[PDB]
């Protein structure tokens, strides 16, 4: 096949110069299970046991006894398949733009197949780290005219049923009212027996500035981020927390354990970029080609994840 | 105005070619507008210059965005047009 | 809408952590404290009779008796469950006494309730007596705990 | 049946993708044994 | 609903072969060309086998289809996708020959497209190439050719 088709050897000896993806730290190695789907969904059924009233009492002769009651919850996960489309030079004509430093006319913004491909695969991947991220697709710094999506499709910052704290404008720059919403949130957390567990927190980075000021008279050798990292081992059972910083984020910090049985990842196998088998050709120099990705398979249970609003308006 | 055949989207200054998607076919992309007085869901009609103004339009032009300024009169604004009104 | 079993998934599993006020939910079927002496009948449902007062409904002739959602003078006794596969309204006689959670037309325990033309239960013939306030589960669907005892002036 | 691998010789376009599948799961799997926190 | 939900009680006699397209089912156009222009957009309601109309919305959520006619007409929905709330939609640029449905009508006539992208009888839009085929009490369907828009 790499004798006959040029671009599928060109991307098979490109496809280590793309970068991993940094949505790889925000979970677990064991939080991510990949699953065999391109478009379709996914679904799992829960049992539960409720109490109907008080027990009944057992003296004498009875017959009216007290009910316990069972519910089923079916939970479904949707995947979408996506693609875009983008325009190279034909392999035929490289060989009339190889100039002698650079590959491509410069005019006219056209490039290999091989560095196409590399920057439209990277450009991909930047598009699904934030979806993961924020949940929403959107290509405006606004973050309107956002891609309607199927529903059973959240990510970590728009999951439902979790627990929200909304910081007021007056207070945007007042640390401790941001640290006492933070301990709001973290009380209305209820992890249950999987509380031993490491925690993971993501701040954009001008959250993480004003972490590093001293607690608050001024203290010494005690900050709001260690201050923070105490108030969140109280909960954990004193288990590892990690902090990162994320540029998608902004004026956002996101809480949530990094343990499988409360949230788990599971992608498609083929959610990263993936080459088309078709490639428009034509009589001139210029050819397209198309990369498919899939979108989807993120799994949380409820009231387990913390999401905090500085409203900066 | 009335004379429109279609709208350039590409230009090769070297061999000064434009390359033209005739009006019998539906666009959709940025092009220049008149000003910034073009907001989303404005009905557009193409002047004299060939630049988008908002509105007798012979064609069917709606913006999908707003005016964005690049330079001091560069004025980009995303429209699909898709034929001629009636 | 209206069924017993929500046809809507749920986009995020369950927290089963608390184990109070987890039985206010109107897939809760059959009764809080239930006899191992009870009688109990299935019956052709016409409409969607589920945790209403039942009536007798009789056809042209061809087919069989079947049950509907009424009350009044012709209140023949009480629908716990039903099977949507086979239309089967599970129904307990009036002549059984029952205690479970029914539906409430859109109220204190002790009131005196009956039933209603459409099946639901309404504030004072006497039928039930109110054991809980009204629990809201949709901006139309009102349950509450009662306790049927037959008929009575 | 991974890129890396310089034995693997694709048959076809289907053989391709499910190579870069597995391509991509290993450097997962590398990343995370690489990773120290 | 394009494809009936409610199963059918009896397999069907595969043995005649005429008059077996005047279905609801029938997805597309009779006669296609591989050089036809085809999109897809967000389903708003159910449009299919009807004139779409482009709806923008506050600007949180791009633009959608729904089912309409008039001066708003942009294109035409031959097909749809239930899972994924998809409207296959052909531009009024590009000409369409197929079955679509029509106001609840004789070969030759003009025909325009109403508020709920029903056709109907008189700016043309297309004409019909049948008559009425009645397939529910208020469905009803007609083989048209749409060129456009011309007074």
């Amino acid at each position: 096949l790499f004798d006959e088709n040029y671009y599928a050897k060109a991307v098979a000896n490109i496809i280590g110069e793309v970068k991993d993806p940094i949505m790889y730290k925000w979970f677990s190695p064991d939080q991510i299970e990949d699953v065999d789907l391109q478009m379709g969904y996914q679904k799992t059924v829960k049992w539960d046991a409720f109490l109907n009233a008080n027990p009944t009492t057992i003296a004498n002769e009875v017959n009216t006894i007290s009910t316990i009651g069972f519910s089923s919850e079916v939970v479904r996960l949707n995947y979408l398949k996506l693609q875009y489309k983008f325009r190279h030079l034909k392999q035929t004509s490289e060989k009339f733009y190889t100039s002698d430093s650079y590959i491509g006319d410069i005019n006219n913004n056209l490039l290999p197949f091989a560095q196409a491909y590399k920057l439209a695969s990277s450009e991909i991947i930047k598009l699904i780290n934030h979806f993961v991220l924020t949940g929403t697709v959107s290509i405006q710094k606004d973050g309107k005219n956002q891609k309607r999506l199927l529903p059973n499709m959240y990510g970590l910052l728009n999951m439902p049923e979790q627990i929200k704290e909304e910081v007021a404008s007056g207070d945007k720059d007042k640390m401790d009212k941001i640290f006492e919403k933070i301990e709001a949130g973290l009380s209305k957390l209820e992890l249950g027996d999987e509380f031993s567990t490491p925690m993971m927190v993501i701040v954009d980075p001008a959250t993480s500035l004003k972490l590093v000021k001293p607690y608050a008279a001024a203290s010494s050798c005690e900050k709001w981020e260690d201050v923070l990292i105490q108030t969140i081992k109280a909960i954990n059972n004193r288990e590892d927390v990690y902090i990162e910083t994320s540029n998608l984020l902004k004026h956002k910090i996101l809480i949530y354990p990094l343990n499988s049985e409360l949230i788990k990842f599971k992608p498609s196998k083929y959610m990263l970029p993936t080459p088309n088998e078709q490639v428009d050709k034509d009589s001139t120099d210029v050819a397209h080609s198309y990369i498919d990705f899939v979108l989807g398979g993120l799994l949380a249970t409820r009231k387990t994840i913390l999401q905090v609003n500085i409203k900066q308006s | 105005g009335e004379d429109l055949y279609g709208i350039c989207i590409d230009i090769d200054e070297f061999s000064k070619t434009a390359t033209i998607v005739p009006i019998t076919n539906n666009f959709e992309g940025y092009l220049v507008a008149k000003d910034s007085t073009v907001k989303v869901k404005d009905k557009l009609i193409f002047n004299k210059d060939g630049a988008l103004e908002k509105v007798k339009a012979t064609i069917n032009a709606t913006a999908l965005t707003d005016a964005k300024q690049i330079s001091n009169e560069v004025y980009l604004v995303k429209v699909a047009v898709f034929g001629n009104k009636a | 809408a209206l069924m017993k079993n929500p046809q809507q998934d749920s986009g995020l599993l369950s927290n089963s952590i608390d184990f109070r006020d987890q039985n206010l939910i109107f897939s809760n079927s059959g009764g809080v404290c239930t006899s191992s002496k009870d009688k109990i009948e299935n019956y052709p449902a016409k409409g969607y009779p589920y945790k209403r007062g039942v009536k007798l409904s009789f056809g042209d002739g061809t087919t069989e008796l079947e049950v509907e959602a009424g009350g009044g003078d012709d209140l023949y006794g009480v629908c716990s469950d039903i099977d949507e596969f086979s239309g089967m309204a599970t129904v307990i006689p009036i002549t059984n006494n029952f205690t479970g959670y029914l539906t409430l037309k859109k109220v204190n325990p002790g009131d005196k309730l009956n039933f209603n033309q459409h099946g639901e239960l309404e504030k004072v013939s006497v039928n039930a007596i109110a054991l809980s306030k009204a629990h809201k589960l949709t901006e139309d669907l009102f349950i509450v705990l009662a306790s049927v005892f037959g008929n009575r002036a | 049946a991974s890129l890396l691998d310089s034995n693997f010789v694709p048959i076809n376009f289907t053989e391709f993708v499910q190579a870069i599948s597995n391509t991509y799961k290993q450097r997962r799997i590398q990343f995370y044994e690489n990773l120290k926190r």
